[PDB]
């Protein structure tokens, strides 16, 4: 049940995570608090 | 570069395959490996032409 | 709306790339067998 | 204007064809990027 | 070939000019020899 | 009336964007059909 | 006519492609088919007796 | 105006990789499932001694 | 609309180089898993 409320797009690609929502997640963040994704983005760190 | 030298078996063999000799190295495989890339392409386009 | 119920049936997580998957390798036999080969040796 | 529009117009408007095509475009590189790192996974398995 | 350069510069003494891949692999090399080398070598290709 | 006609202009030109755009967003749905039919046709001939 | 024909380009900007490209496949499935063969072909045949 | 020029380039460059990658995996497997299959055909030289 | 459109492809392009992140973490630590494995081939050398 878990995995069809919460987990419903934990997989999308395999064996690769859920890329999806490792950017839903930076999504959220860049919009709460943008000033992480300028640190982020000029040193080079990724969603996921 | 093991990405690239086994693009450079392919390249030699497709050559082989269409019947051109290749007495050379792996520098320049990628000019090769072009040429024959637009040419089993312009071929068909020029023949598709014709056609047309 | 994900609420998964249902009295006749589970729905399978249709996100699941078929493809790649249902293939770990378990074989107990890969290293017993050398306890084996050391037994046939003794 | 009207002729500075009749030149923007068009300028514009073909743009708005190459985008036409390039939203389809993007979904099969995409595929065939995600699909070349399916193959390895396949081979994987084979390398088990 | 395969690996090109993304960026270079030279010692000021000049006899070696280092030049970095864009794998981050610093070729340094002695840069009067390369030249006298590769310009006397590609000067009979033709 | 000739400034009826100049408004002609952009309410005419921002009609033609407008059924472009329709047409744009619903490419965006098709397309990402177009990417699964052919993902899902590669993904079975390996399979098989 | 170019709008016209630019959706007609989809055909003439190939859809062929699916099948040009499918058709890639479909050598490199009876290709592979083939390397695999010899795999389980040999495997197979160096026993048992 | 010229957005349609490029993209045919990435077009064939992509199919150009995409087929250079689906080559590069026969030939390697195919040169290697062979030499593989080859030490099967040298397995069987046992038999000569079965 | 077109923004929201050129988003979409924002999105959907950058998705693609955490792909290649993706790909270099479950590769590279299968990649290493799998070296470990070769010392069951040095355990193979045991048989020598």
């Amino acid at each position: 049940c878990f995995a069809h409320q919460i987990l419903q797009n934990y997989f999308v690609d395999f064996p690769h995570p859920p890329l999806d929502l490792l950017q839903n997640i930076d999504e959220i963040i860049k919009y709460n608090d943008p000033i992480l994704h300028q640190h982020l983005k000029q040193h080079n760190f990724k969603f996921v | 570069s093991l990405f690239n030298e086994r693009k450079y078996l392919l390249l030699r063999k497709k050559l082989d395959e269409l019947h051109y000799t290749q007495p050379l190295q792996i520098e320049s495989a990628e000019l090769v490996d072009k040429l024959l890339n637009d040419l089993l392409k312009t071929s068909e386009g020029f023949q598709k032409l014709k056609n047309k | 709306k994900i609420l998964p119920l249902s009295k006749t049936s589970y729905n399978q997580f249709t996100n699941y790339n078929v493809f790649n998957v249902a293939h770990q390798e378990t074989e107990a036999e890969a290293k017993l067998e050398e306890s084996k080969h050391k037994i046939r040796q003794m | 204007q009207m002729q500075n529009r009749k030149e923007e117009i068009q300028i514009l408007e073909m743009e708005a064809q190459a985008a036409a095509r390039l939203r389809q475009v993007m979904e099969l590189r995409e595929k065939e990027d995600r699909q070349r790192m399916v193959r390895m996974d396949m081979d994987i398995h084979r390398q088990q | 070939s395969r690996k090109g350069i993304v960026d270079y510069d030279l010692n000021i003494d000049a006899k070696y000019l280092v030049v970095i891949s864009t794998l981050g692999e610093k070729y340094v090399y002695d840069f009067h020899q390369l030249i006298a080398n590769q310009k006397k070598h590609q000067q009979d290709v033709t | 009336e000739e400034d009826r006609d100049n408004a002609l202009i952009q309410q005419w030109r921002v009609e033609d964007t407008e059924m472009r755009l329709r047409r744009e967003t619903l490419k965006q749905k098709k397309l990402q059909d177009l990417y699964k039919y052919e993902e899902e046709n590669e993904k079975k001939l390996i399979e098989a | 006519q170019q709008m016209k024909k630019l959706e007609e380009e989809s055909r003439k900007a190939i859809q062929i492609a699916e099948n040009s490209r499918k058709a890639d496949l479909d050598f490199i499935d009876q290709e592979l088919q083939k390397k695999r063969a010899n795999d389980n072909k040999f495997i197979a045949s160096k026993m048992e007796e | 105006q010229l957005n349609d020029l490029e993209k045919l380039y990435e077009e064939k460059q992509d199919a150009l990789m995409r087929h250079e990658r689906e080559r590069r995996e026969i030939i390697t497997y195919e040169q290697e499932m062979r030499y593989s299959k080859l030490v099967d055909a040298e397995r069987q030289v046992r038999e000569e001694r079965l | 609309q077109s923004l929201t459109d050129q988003i979409l492809s924002v999105e959907q392009r950058y998705k693609e180089k955490q792909e290649n992140l993706i790909r270099s973490e479950q590769i590279r630590r299968e990649e290493v898993i799998y070296n470990a494995e070769q010392k069951l081939s040095r355990q193979m050398k045991l048989e020598e």
